[PDB]
């Protein structure tokens, strides 16, 4: 556990995850990236 | 429509629907629910 360095009052956010990605993660893969993930058929680039 | 239902019954009386004569993409399975657990036993998920 490490609240005390990641913690402060009035909050803070600097960290991420993805729960959005065309496919499974292979062992030891990365996957730094922003893309936006299809719904439907629309080759949309944007958030919504 | 057993994922855009409304009253999905309780545990008490978990509601059995019947799926046939049809072809199953579970893509739009995937669609409905940003998932917490699918965790497959018999079947990898992949491969459905
Ligand atoms: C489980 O819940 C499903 C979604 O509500 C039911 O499927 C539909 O039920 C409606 C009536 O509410 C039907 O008109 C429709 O054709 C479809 O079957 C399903 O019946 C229900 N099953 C049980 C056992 O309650
Ligand atoms: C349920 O059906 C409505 C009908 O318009 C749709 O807009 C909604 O996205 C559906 N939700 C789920 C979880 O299936």
């Amino acid at each position: 556990n490490s609240n005390k360095l990641d913690s402060k009052h009035s909050g803070n956010y600097d960290y991420w995850y993805r729960l959005f990605r065309k496919s499974k993660l292979k062992p030891f893969e990365r996957d730094i990236s922003t893309e936006i993930y299809q719904a439907g058929n629309k080759p949309c680039k944007g958030k919504g | 429509e057993v994922f855009n239902a409304t009253r999905f019954a309780s545990v008490y009386a978990w509601n059995r629907t019947r799926i046939s004569n049809c072809v199953a993409d579970y893509s739009v399975l995937y669609n409905f629910a940003p998932f917490f657990a699918f965790k497959c036993y018999g079947v990898s998920p992949t491969k459905l």
